[PDB]
């Protein structure tokens, strides 16, 4: 898992270092958009 | 060779961690 | 601009102190100005 | 591939040692 205190509340680890909760699906869909931008 | 490739992105991740940890150490030194 | 649902979750996840009800109220307050979110406030059970 | 592997272990060990020493430096000298 991503670095954080008592990970299964007040964790104060680094911000913007590792992958994010989600939104990788969103960027994958945007990449799919870019793939479909030429055909 | 594919395994070596994925270890190369592991190395890139580690160098990014290097930069971030240097920044964190400097910030903590400021305090 | 005022963040969308996905963006608001993006900030909300990283907060140290947070809860579902506070997030819902904050979303309603920040997006109550916009007229593209229809609402029917007879159901205050976080269904909007 | 062998050279990059050796580089991989070297960077792993350096990352471990550096992150350690910086975490003690932060959490002690930050006061």
């Amino acid at each position: 898992r991503i670095v954080g205190l008592d990970q299964m509340s007040a964790s104060k680890t680094k911000k913007g270092m590792f992958r994010t909760v989600g939104q990788l699906y969103k960027e994958q869909l945007t990449k799919l958009m870019t793939t479909l931008r030429n055909t | 060779l594919a395994a070596k490739k994925q270890e190369l992105e592991e190395i890139l991740h580690e160098m990014e961690a290097r930069i971030e940890e240097e920044e964190e150490r400097s910030q903590q030194l400021q305090a | 601009n005022p963040p969308g649902v996905l963006a608001l979750l993006d900030e909300e996840c990283w907060f140290p102190k947070a809860t579902d009800t506070s997030f819902v109220e904050k979303l309603i307050q920040e997006q109550g100005n916009h007229a593209k979110f229809q609402k029917s406030k007879q159901l205050k059970d976080k269904t909007e």
